[PDB]
């Protein structure tokens, strides 16, 4: 069962990776 | 596995020419300004 | 309008993509994606590997009774050597297995996908306008990475020998190392200790700076650091001062990459071994001595025969 | 007399780079670096045999000149013997009084002389820009390497031969006589992979594929010089190269880092052109010696099978052990002793001369592993040996120089392409590229 | 003996280097 | 090794070796004399 | 001889497209 | 004041070039005469091993160390 | 002059020309 | 230099071609740039700075279609007014994607200018033009020399200087016969 | 004539010593080389035949 929840904590981890990437943050003024 | 080597050694070509027809396809770099 | 070919050049060369392709980008993603799935395959299940071509395998799979920091995709077997090894040239697919191809496949992948991304650093600074020595700079993790999986293994004569693609398989493959060659009394390793370090220095040290001017400037900076040790005449230029943070660790890792392709030839680092006697010629131990005695028995420890 | 920073741009560090359009200048450099280089090769062979004894193997001594020498076959007797030191010392001598020329030339050309050449001698001065005159002077050198190969060619078919070390019974210095000059042969190295078995250009075996590849190159390279004095770039070269003096250093750094990186393996596995006599054995050579000589020795007590041989993958008979990653080896001492399935038994058991046994043994005493500080043995082994093989510190040094090439191409092909495109001195802060982009969302 | 003979000589001959930059500073000399 | 009618001459033969590296060294000292202007 | 052929066939396929 | 003035000035470089060498001097003969073996107790190549005791030494002992140490060195 | 430069200056090199003195007859100790 | 509205700074073809024949908004952008930051107002430049490129391609495009237009009604004064208004106003810095340097239709626009005065008695200038042209990357070579247009250019002997500067023999066959006969 | 090779070998060294600093010297001192021709052209001359003298001695023995 730990394969499980090895393999879902790096899908996880990649899961975020994509977000970060796609679904960025506009830019605000003064930054 | 002959299809296998034939699949790959055809993909494998075909991204090697792509590859260098493209860096062909480019134009010289040249200065407009002076 | 325009050919297909006209189109589907622009598209590549496009710079409105999220992330850009280019001319280095073809070659660069279908090799770096292969790896990676290749890698996450063999990572996840696959069977045991005969890395010692003696019909002991070793399990390295997360489905076989590994954790993430034990689990690892073993190096090809001692039996194939450095011979090509693809997919087509196995009797069958559990022998392709059984002898670990697949990280022979993922380490050809792998190099190609990150020469390629240096040359596609180099492109897209070009098109942008800017000054192209990002890829210079990126050419030595590039340079440590062809050392551990390429350089090291040809030297030795065997593709065993490269470094794991696990966490505990680093350590092993690190401790070996030391055990085989004086990896700690090599001046190249020191060098790259010495840029690794000064890096970590340097970032701290710029960073505090940096953050400390901006209030709501670099005059008041670079007279707090003159007073601090002494360096009144060190680094006045921004330009200056930037080089020389890439310059260092770059420098580092150089040197330390050269030092591990040395060692794949069989040139040693340090031996001080027996240096001091006193009269009689009777051997006065040293500190040498004991790092001798630690890598005696990790030599001895892994000589696994049969 | 040189120029300063604001007079050319270019700080102190940065000094020789005020040469690129500067033309007598230029020239006197690269002859003096010449004089430099022949003067260390006179200085380094008159070191070495002054510092070598004609009895010891010449792979004891850290020598790495006249090993060179010995492989074009100057007094060396069968087996790899000395027969006279006289060449090696005239040898070096004839390098040291050349590169004083040189030095004398080159200094002349740097200090008093016409900076710029093209004013007074239009046969000789050049703009990087000009693409005629550039494919003349690399056709002049193309011609120059051609006629060095078609003499090293000479040399081996007359005036003496060079040192065979497949001769029967020990290998000796031979004229040869028939050169392979088939095509076939001679391309399936160039085509050959470089992977495990088959090891590119490495895997050269006889004299003859070296003497008769060397005719070949000789011949394309005459050639090839031939056709680009009487020609100019057709459109495509002129439509996918940089013209400037920068580019053309660029490709040559390219280039020579390849080929450093390929001296490099070279040294490291081949043994033909690298004979072992001089060079010491190879790691697999060494691993290979080990394991026959305890095989011979086991055998004459007793007086695959015999718990020395096993199978290999394929399936013939190979070395056993840890010695299993080195069944490729090809030895001339030990080809005799091999039949069509790898290693025969009855061959091993009946005819092993005497001269191979001694040979493996003495291999087996200097296997290439050392220490920085000069210190024989594993790692882990005391200081009592003092060795560490000529063939490590050539596969080292080469290594190196080769990567520190490629950097070097690295840098100068991107400065020189930016240069050409015209943003090298930075961005020009009114019309960017960038800001005349679609954001990025 | 020998041993001091090279030193000397090293020392004469690497002191030759500088000697000519030094006589160009005095004499005169495009530097 | 070195033939003994020259026998007398090997201590200079020894030094020649590590001469070329000595001249990066005189550019630099030379720079040095001239300021690095 | 799998790579002579391969290359042959997707060199002439290129060429042909184009003529 | 300035480094030129210092490095210019002719009592420093006489003064320094009177004074640097006999201290150069003074460490060498430190060295030569012996007294460093004996003022930090560093034993010297012949006395590493002493009759009553042919192995390298140790204290065991912390209140009674100096006694020990006494015992143990060749004095 | 006897500022807090010349102190430190003097603190820092008397010992360390002694320092290099002892190393440098050091060498020639015989063993 | 073409002013921000029409007419000539130092129209512009009127002008161009007699004497040939003789804050407040983006002002955030720029205190950010000041400093090391991205922010905001630098991507409302950055779109203006786009959407106009875009429309200033899709002008020119169409002027270019009203001087062909002209050239089909046989007007060539304004044809070449007009294209020497498009590249009067051709972006200063232009980065192609195939790292082109110049915008496509300036290599096109220099050629027709130089047909132009081709035809009109004029001469040197279409050599000029030419030239400009060459220099842009015209990398077809052929009607160069085989324009029926460009005869009484190629009648003026700097019509050949400038195609061997740029077009030279491949293969010098005078150097081989003379080496040939010797 | 072993004693004769080492004293011309001693001159030729010298002679060496005195080319690899005077050549320079007259190089780099301005108009210096103009009004040197014949002393540098005697040195080199002399350095070229003495070389050559060394040769054919060592030859003899
Ligand atoms: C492309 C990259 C290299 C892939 C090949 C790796 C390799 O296994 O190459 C090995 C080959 C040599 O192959 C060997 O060739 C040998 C030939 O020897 C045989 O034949 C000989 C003939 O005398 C001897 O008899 C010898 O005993 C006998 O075994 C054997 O066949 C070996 O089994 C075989 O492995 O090297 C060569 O041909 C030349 C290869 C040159 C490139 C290798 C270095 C690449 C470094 C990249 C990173 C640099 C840093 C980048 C910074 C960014
Ligand atoms: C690649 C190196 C190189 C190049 C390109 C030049 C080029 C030039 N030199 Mg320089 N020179 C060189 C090396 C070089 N020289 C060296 C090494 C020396 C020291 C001896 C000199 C000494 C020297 C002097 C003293 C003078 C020149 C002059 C000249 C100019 C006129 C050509 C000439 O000498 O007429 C001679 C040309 C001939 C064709 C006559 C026949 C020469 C035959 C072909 C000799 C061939 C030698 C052979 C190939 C050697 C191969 C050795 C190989 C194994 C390495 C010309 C710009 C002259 C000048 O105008 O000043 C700038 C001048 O006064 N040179
Ligand atoms: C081996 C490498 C090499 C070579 C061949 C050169 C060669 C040259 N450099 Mg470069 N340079 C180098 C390394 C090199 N440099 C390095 C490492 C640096 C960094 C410090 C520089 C920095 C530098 C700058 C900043 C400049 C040059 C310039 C020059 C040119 C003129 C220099 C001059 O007038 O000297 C004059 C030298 C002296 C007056 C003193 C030395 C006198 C002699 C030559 C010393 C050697 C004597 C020799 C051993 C005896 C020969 C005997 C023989 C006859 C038998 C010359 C072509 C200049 C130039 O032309 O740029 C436009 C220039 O501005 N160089
Ligand atoms: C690539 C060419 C090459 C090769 C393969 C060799 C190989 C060898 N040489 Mg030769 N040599 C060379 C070039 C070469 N040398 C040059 C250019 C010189 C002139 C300086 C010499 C002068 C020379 C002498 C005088 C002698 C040798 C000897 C030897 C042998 C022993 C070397 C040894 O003990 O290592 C010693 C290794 C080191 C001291 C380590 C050096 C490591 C590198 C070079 C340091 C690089 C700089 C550093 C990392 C930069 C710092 C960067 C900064 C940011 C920190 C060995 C066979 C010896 C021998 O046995 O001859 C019979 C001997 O007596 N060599
Ligand atoms: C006539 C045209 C011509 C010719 C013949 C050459 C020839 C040469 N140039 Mg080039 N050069 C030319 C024009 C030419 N150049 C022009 C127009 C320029 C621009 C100014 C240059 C600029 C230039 C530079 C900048 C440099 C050269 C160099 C060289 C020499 C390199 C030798 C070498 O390392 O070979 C390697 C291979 C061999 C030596 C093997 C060949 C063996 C010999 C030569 C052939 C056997 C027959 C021979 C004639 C017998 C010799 C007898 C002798 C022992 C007495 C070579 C002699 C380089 C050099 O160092 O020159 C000294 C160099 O750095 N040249
Ligand atoms: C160091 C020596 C040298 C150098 C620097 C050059 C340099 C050049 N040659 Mg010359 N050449 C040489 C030796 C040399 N040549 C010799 C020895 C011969 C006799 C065989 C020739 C015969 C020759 C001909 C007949 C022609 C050239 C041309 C050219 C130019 C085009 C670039 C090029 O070579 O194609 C490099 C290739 C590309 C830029 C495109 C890539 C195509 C593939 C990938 C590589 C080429 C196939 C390769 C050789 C086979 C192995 C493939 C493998 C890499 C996968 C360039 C100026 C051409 C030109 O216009 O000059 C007149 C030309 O038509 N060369
Ligand atoms: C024949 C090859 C060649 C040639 C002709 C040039 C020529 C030039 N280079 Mg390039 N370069 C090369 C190889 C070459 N380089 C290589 C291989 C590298 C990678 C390391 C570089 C990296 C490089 C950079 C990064 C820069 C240049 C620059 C320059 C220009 C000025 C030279 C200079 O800095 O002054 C003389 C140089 C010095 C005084 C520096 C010497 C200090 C070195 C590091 C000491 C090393 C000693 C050590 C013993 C070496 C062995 C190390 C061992 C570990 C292997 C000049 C046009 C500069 C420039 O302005 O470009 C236009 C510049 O910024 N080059
Ligand atoms: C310009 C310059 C430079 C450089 C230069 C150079 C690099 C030069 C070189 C030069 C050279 C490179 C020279 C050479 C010379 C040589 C000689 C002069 C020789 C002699 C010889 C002899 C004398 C011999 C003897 C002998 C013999 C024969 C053998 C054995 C014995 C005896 C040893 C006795 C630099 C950059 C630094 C800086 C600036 C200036
Ligand atoms: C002597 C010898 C031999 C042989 C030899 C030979 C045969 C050689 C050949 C050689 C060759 C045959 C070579 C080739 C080479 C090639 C190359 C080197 C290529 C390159 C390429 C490139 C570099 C490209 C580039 C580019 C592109 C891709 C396109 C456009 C852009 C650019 C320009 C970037 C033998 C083995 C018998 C024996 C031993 C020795
Ligand atoms: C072969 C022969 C010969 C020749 C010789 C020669 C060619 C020589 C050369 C020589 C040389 C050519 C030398 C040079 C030297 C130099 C030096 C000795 C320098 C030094 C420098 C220094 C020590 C520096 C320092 C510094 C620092 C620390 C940092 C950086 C910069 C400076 C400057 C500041 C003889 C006569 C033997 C004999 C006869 C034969
Ligand atoms: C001591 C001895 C000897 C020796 C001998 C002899 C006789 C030597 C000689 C030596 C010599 C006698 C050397 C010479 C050298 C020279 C050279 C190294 C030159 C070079 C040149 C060049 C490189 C040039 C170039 C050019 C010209 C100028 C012309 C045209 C253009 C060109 C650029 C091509 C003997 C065996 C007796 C004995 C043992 C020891």
């Amino acid at each position: 069962m730990e394969a499980l929840v090895y393999t879902f904590l790096l899908v996880g981890t990649l899961g975020i990776i994509f977000f970060s990437i796609f679904f960025r943050d506009p830019p605000r003024m003064i930054k | 596995m002959l299809t296998l080597k034939i699949f790959v050694y055809t993909v494998v070509t075909f991204f090697v020419c792509l590859f260098i027809f493209g860096f062909l396809s480019n134009d010289p770099a040249r200065n407009p300004g002076k | 309008n325009s050919s297909l070919w006209a189109r589907f050049c622009e598209w590549i060369t496009s710079t409105e993509n999220r992330l850009y392709i280019g001319w280095f980008g073809v070659i660069m993603i279908p090799c770096l994606l292969t790896a990676t799935s290749v890698f996450i395959i063999a990572f996840i299940a696959a069977p045991p590997v005969d890395i010692d071509g003696i019909r002991e395998p070793v399990s390295g799979s997360l489905l076989y009774g590994n954790n993430i920091i034990t689990g690892a995709v073993i190096p090809t077997s001692n039996a194939i050597g450095l011979h090509f090894y693809p997919i087509w040239e196995a009797a069958s697919l559990d022998e392709w297995l059984y002898n670990g191809g697949p990280y022979q496949l993922i380490v050809c992948h792998f190099l190609l996908g990150v020469y390629c991304y240096m040359g596609r650093e180099w492109e897209l600074s070009f098109r942008l306008g800017m000054r192209p020595w990002i890829a210079v700079a990126y050419s030595a993790p590039v340079a440590a990475a062809s050392a551990v999986f390429l350089v090291y293994p040809i030297g030795q004569g065997s593709f065993s020998d490269g470094m794991p693609l696990g966490i505990s398989g680093t350590f092993n493959f690190m401790i070996v190392f030391q055990a085989e060659h004086n990896i700690l009394m090599h001046p190249f390793h020191m060098l790259g200790v010495a840029g690794v370090f000064g890096g970590s220095l340097f970032s701290a040290m710029h960073g505090s700076l940096v953050t400390s001017s901006l209030i709501r400037n670099i005059v008041a900076a670079h007279g707090y650091f003159g007073r601090l040790i002494f360096q009144y005449a060190s680094f006045n230029n921004s330009r200056s001062l930037h080089f020389f943070l890439a310059a260092w660790p770059v420098i580092g890792i150089w040197f330390t990459a050269l030092g591990l392709s040395t060692m794949a030839f069989n040139l040693n680092g340090f031996n001080f071994n027996q240096s001091v006697v006193d009269s009689q010629g009777r051997v006065l131990n040293t500190w040498a001595d004991i790092i001798n005695r630690a890598n005696l028995g990790m030599e001895v420890m892994h000589e696994r025969n049969a | 007399g040189g120029r300063d920073q604001e007079t050319t741009g270019f700080a102190w560090w940065s000094g020789n780079a005020r040469l690129i359009n500067l033309s007598g200048k230029l020239l006197g450099a690269h002859v003096a670096h010449a004089g430099l280089i022949v003067f260390w090769a006179g200085a380094m062979n008159l070191f070495e045999v002054s510092h070598f004894v004609p009895e010891k193997p010449m792979y004891e001594q850290g020598l790495i000149l006249l090993p060179h020498i010995a492989t074009l076959g100057y007094g060396v007797g069968p087996g790899g013997e000395i027969i006279d030191t006289f060449p090696y010392f005239v040898s070096g001598v004839l390098h040291l009084i050349s590169s004083a020329v040189l030095g004398f030339g080159g200094v002349y050309h740097s200090l008093i002389g016409p900076e710029t050449l093209e004013e007074s001698y239009p046969f000789f001065g050049y703009v990087w820009k000009d693409k005629n005159k550039m494919t003349n002077i690399l056709g002049y050198h193309l011609i120059m390497l051609g006629l060095g190969a078609w003499l090293l060619v000479w040399k081996a078919m007359y005036f003496g031969g060079v040192y065979d070390t497949w001769a029967p019974g020990g290998g000796d210095v031979r004229v040869i006589t028939n050169p392979t000059t088939n095509a076939a042969v001679i391309f399936g190295y160039l085509v050959k992979s470089p992977f495990g078995g088959d090891g590119w250009i490495c895997s050269v075996d006889n004299m003859e594929d070296i003497i008769g590849g060397h005719i070949w190159i000789g011949t394309l390279e005459i050639l090839g010089g031939i056709w680009h004095i009487y020609t100019t770039p057709w459109p495509w070269a002129r439509r996918a190269f940089v013209w400037s003096g920068e580019a053309y250093l660029s490709y040559s750094l390219g280039a020579i880092g390849v080929m450093g990186f390929i001296a490099c393996c070279m040294s490291w596995f081949n043994n033909t052109a690298y004979p072992s006599e001089f060079y010491g054995p190879t790691g697999p050579e060494a691993s290979q010696s080990q394991a026959f000589t305890f095989l011979v020795r086991d055998q004459r007590l007793g007086a695959g099978l015999g718990k020395y041989l096993m199978r290999s993958p394929t399936g013939e008979i190979i070395f056993g052990g840890e010695t299993m990653r080195f069944w490729d080896f090809r030895g001339p001492w030990l080809e005799p002793l091999r039949g069509p399935n790898g290693l025969d038994l009855n061959k091993l058991k009946n005819d092993i001369q005497p001269w191979q046994e001694r040979r493996a043994a003495e291999y087996m005493t200097h296997a290439p592993l050392g220490s920085l500080n000069s210190v024989g043995g594993v790692a882990t082994e005391i200081n009592a040996v003092n060795f560490v093989s000529p063939r490590s510190w050539l596969a080292c040094s080469h290594f190196c120089l080769g990567f520190f090439f490629f950097i070097g191409h690295l840098w100068h092909a991107g400065r020189a392409r930016a240069a050409a495109a015209g943003f090298e001195k930075g961005i020009d802060r009114f019309d960017e590229p960038v800001l005349s982009m679609r954001p990025l969302d | 003996i020998e041993l001091a003979l090279t030193l000397v000589s090293l020392v004469l001959v690497v002191s030759a280097g500088p000697l000519v930059v030094v006589l160009l500073s005095a004499r005169g000399g495009n530097l | 090794k070195l033939p003994e009618a020259y026998a007398p001459f090997a201590p200079i033969v020894d030094v020649l070796p590590v001469i070329p590296v000595f001249f990066i060294l005189l550019a630099f000292v030379w720079q040095a004399a001239v300021s690095f202007r | 001889p799998v790579l002579g052929w391969v290359l042959l066939g997707v060199f002439g396929t290129m060429w042909a497209i184009w003529f | 004041r300035p480094f030129s003035d210092i490095l210019t000035s002719i009592r420093y470089w006489v003064i320094h070039s009177i004074t640097v060498p006999a201290l150069f001097i003074a460490g060498w003969l430190f060295v030569s005469t012996g007294l460093a073996y004996d003022v930090f107790g560093t034993p010297r190549p012949n006395e590493y091993f002493t009759e009553d005791r042919q192995e390298a030494p140790l204290i065991t002992d912390r209140f009674n160390a100096l006694e020990q140490v006494k015992k143990l060195s060749g004095n | 002059i006897f500022t807090v430069r010349w102190l430190a200056i003097h603190g820092i090199a008397v010992p360390t020309i002694f320092f290099l003195g002892a190393i440098t007859a050091m060498q020639f100790i015989q063993r | 230099a073409r002013g921000n509205d029409g007419g000539a700074y130092i129209n512009f073809g009127q002008i161009m071609y007699a004497i040939r024949t003789r804050d407040a908004a983006e002002k955030q952008w720029k205190k950010e740039r000041a400093g090391g930051n991205y922010g905001a107002g630098t991507k409302e430049i950055q779109a203006r700075n786009y959407v106009q490129r875009k429309e200033n391609e899709r002008k020119r495009r169409e002027m270019f279609d009203d001087a062909l237009a002209k050239f089909k009604e046989n007007d060539i004064q304004g044809a070449l007014v007009e294209f020497e208004n498009i590249i009067a106003m051709e972006p200063r810095n232009f980065v192609g994607d195939n790292f082109s340097r110049n915008t496509p239709i300036y290599k096109v626009t220099q050629y027709n200018i130089a047909c132009c005065y081709s035809m009109l008695d004029q001469v040197e200038e279409a050599i000029k033009s030419l030239d400009a042209a060459m220099l842009s990357g015209f990398d077809n070579y052929d009607q160069i020399r085989r324009d029926k247009n460009l005869s009484k250019a190629r009648a003026n002997p700097k019509f050949q200087a400038v195609l061997d500067k740029y077009d030279e023999p491949v293969v010098n066959w005078n150097a081989v016969k003379a080496t040939f006969g010797a | 004539m072993t004693s004769i090779l080492q004293v011309a070998l001693l001159a030729l060294i010298f002679v060496s010593f005195a080319l690899v600093v005077g050549v320079p010297v007259v190089f780099a001192t301005p108009n210096g080389w103009t009004d040197n021709k014949g002393a540098v052209f005697s040195g080199l001359s002399l350095w070229l035949l003495l070389v050559f003298v060394v040769g054919i001695l060592n030859s003899f023995v």
